[PDB]
């Protein structure tokens, strides 16, 4: 019963990072090491093992909250045009 | 290409839409994304239409 | 609708060079205000159907 | 008189034309709450348990799924070895 608004679509779009000191010698290694994680598809199976919620994202169709707002829209046509004819009538 | 043009000194920066990977990363330097975008798999609606 | 293999677009240059640094603090402020948001509406969600 | 015609419109000068599209709106009526229940009852239906062994739910215990299997079994043993288990 929470959803979000869309998917993240026209927000800052940024990362998660990690931090190092400034000018540290780590940041190459590091930064290489991510990418090939990343290309090798162990950082998809991390996603996979951790950041699986329940079944999927649970679209689930129309789950509550039905909606008959043309057929009670169209229920108030008719009752309007019956009366207006009888209406008529009463005219003639 | 554009890897072979920067990294031979005929341009100083790859304006484009250079996707990020390990093998690249290891002879230039990427700036942080300006885009995030997977691959994807284009096709037609019906072999005609519906 | 299918997506895999998640990666980004960035700027390349060369080895240690004077504008990374630069680069890379403008693409995230560009990110952090809508100037990125702006481009997307410009150039990319703008549809004809 | 009419009244029961009205009650039987479902079944069964200007008045006759009024009933008309009162029995209209009738089968209207009817066949939209047809259309609704028989939504109704398709879409409901709770698969929950995943035949897999890699649901969520098994991976992640919780209250209201309780599972186990026998002591000093085999499952046992191999539930014990691996360590992402
Ligand atoms: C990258 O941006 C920084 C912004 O801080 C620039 O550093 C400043 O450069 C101006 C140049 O006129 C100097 O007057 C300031 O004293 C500098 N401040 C600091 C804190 O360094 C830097 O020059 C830029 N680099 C490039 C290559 O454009």
């Amino acid at each position: 019963k929470l959803v979000t608004i869309g998917s993240g679509k026209v927000f800052a779009t940024t990362g998660y990072g990690i931090a190092m000191q400034k000018d540290s010698h780590w940041k190459r290694a590091i930064d290489l090491a991510l990418l090939q994680l990343l290309g090798d598809g162990e950082t998809q199976k991390l996603e996979t093992v951790w950041l699986s919620g329940i079944c999927q994202n649970e679209k689930n169709e129309v789950m509550s909250s039905k909606l008959d707002i043309d057929n009670m829209a169209g229920v108030f046509y008719m009752l309007l045009v019956a009366m207006g004819l009888a209406l008529l009538v009463f005219a003639w | 290409g554009m890897m072979g043009e920067l990294l031979s000194g005929q341009a100083d920066m790859i304006v484009a839409p250079l996707t990020i990977n390990n093998e690249r990363a290891q002879y230039i330097e990427f700036s942080k994304p300006f885009k995030y975008q997977g691959l994807t798999i284009l096709v037609k609606k019906e072999i005609p239409r519906s | 609708g299918e997506l895999f293999f998640r990666s980004g677009f960035g700027i390349g240059m060369r080895k240690d060079s004077p504008w990374k640094q630069n680069v890379s603090l403008s693409i995230l402020k560009s990110h952090e205000n809508g100037f990125m948001e702006d481009l997307d509406k410009t150039w990319v969600r703008y549809q004809e159907c | 008189s009419a009244m029961w015609f009205s009650w039987g419109v479902l079944l069964n000068f200007s008045a006759r034309i009024l009933g008309m599209v009162w029995a209209g709106f009738a089968m209207i009526i009817v066949a939209s709450y047809t259309a609704n229940l028989a939504a109704f009852l398709v879409l409901d239906r709770p698969e929950e348990r995943i035949t897999g062994i890699n649901d969520p739910r098994l991976r992640n215990p919780s209250d209201k799924f309780i599972y186990a299997t026998v002591k000093q079994s085999s499952v046992d043993i191999y539930f014990r070895r691996q360590v992402e288990l």
